[PDB]
């Protein structure tokens, strides 16, 4: 059974720098997109979506167009204290009306040192 | 490998289903592609069930078990085409396609072919070959039998071509060319194609005589 690994429990970064949030998957089956969120509640905030959408602050560490790719780590540029919080890497499987959440990493606590 | 039926048929306004087998719901994404002849395919459905904005609401897709299905809800005569299923198989990093399914619309009742005959041109005859052409115009359904006769049944000197179902009237048209030497053309007299079709009670022969 597929695992989503967030290797880093916490990340400390200076304001204005690039934060690297790491995530790998042990398999690409079952099929379905990876997404990043801040928070794990119902009010959680979408940070990156493999399927669709524009996320200009977000760069991917690896080439996600590589058929082979299993690295879903992201970089968030010009970080501010407003960016701090817990970030979760999430695998969805295909589902009929909607895709459904399948596996999650254990989270990454992003801390920002001001100024 | 992905497998789909060679053909499917539907009355206009009705709902048609076309399914590919040989995939696996958990290790594939599927798409559907429409092609008229030897022209660029058009993507109808991607990620199993998603429709690009430019594609009519009557096309939908689904998938489960070993199967993927394109549904067309309100078949129109202009949907006459070949429909390909295309998978991405995540287990092997490959992109299998089915052989394609032609959608035949029934719209039409039987329509007998108009049959026409054309003898070789004098122009062609100088060049040292005689081509004889039998035209079957604006008939339905596809199946037809053309036999050539120099009063004797000639075989293996003829080749046929068919249009695709016409986008407006849902007819086919068929040509058969008989190819002979002029030597051969000049020693015989009666040229005829005999056309057998469901819309014809009995066969229609059409003929010329060489000199006339």
């Amino acid at each position: 059974e597929l695992q989503v690994i967030q290797p880093d429990k916490s990340v400390l970064v200076a304001a204005g720098e690039t934060a690297t949030l790491r995530c790998t998957a042990t398999s690409l089956i079952p099929v379905g997109p990876i997404q990043w969120f801040r928070g794990a509640g119902p009010g959680r905030e979408l940070i990156y979506n493999q399927k669709e959408g524009h996320f200009p602050r977000v760069t991917t560490v690896s080439d996600l167009t590589k058929r082979n790719n299993m690295d879903f780590s992201i970089r968030i540029g010009a970080i501010t204290p407003a960016d701090a919080g817990t970030y979760y890497c999430v695998k969805f499987r295909k589902g009929s009306p909607d895709d459904v959440e399948f596996k999650s990493g254990a989270g990454t606590e992003l801390s920002v040192r001001a100024k | 490998e992905l497998t789909q039926p060679p053909s499917v048929s539907v009355s206009p306004g009705q709902t048609a289903r076309i399914t590919c087998s040989g995939g696996s719901y958990s290790s594939y994404y599927y798409a559907w592609y429409q092609q008229k002849p030897g022209q660029a395919p058009v993507t109808l459905i991607y990620s199993d069930d998603k429709r690009p904005s430019n594609i009519p609401e009557r096309f939908s897709g689904s998938s489960s078990g070993t199967t993927v299905t394109l549904t067309i809800t309100g078949v129109q005569a202009e949907d006459e085409a070949d429909y390909y299923c295309g998978g991405y198989d995540q287990s092997s990093y490959t992109n299998p396609f089915g052989g394609g399914t032609k959608l035949t619309v029934l719209g039409q009742p039987k329509a007998a072919p108009s049959v026409t005959l054309f003898p070789p041109s004098s122009e062609e005859l100088q060049a040292n070959k005689a081509t004889l052409v039998c035209l079957i115009s604006d008939f339905y359904p596809g199946a037809v039998t053309v036999a050539w006769k120099a009063d004797s049944s000639p075989v293996k000197a003829g080749v046929e071509t068919t249009t695709p179902s016409k986008q407006s009237n849902n007819k086919y048209a068929a040509s058969s060319y008989l190819s002979l030497t002029p030597e051969q053309w000049k020693s015989h007299r009666s040229y005829s194609c005999q056309v057998t079709h469901e819309g014809s009670t009995v066969e229609k022969t059409v003929a010329p005589t060489e000199c006339s």
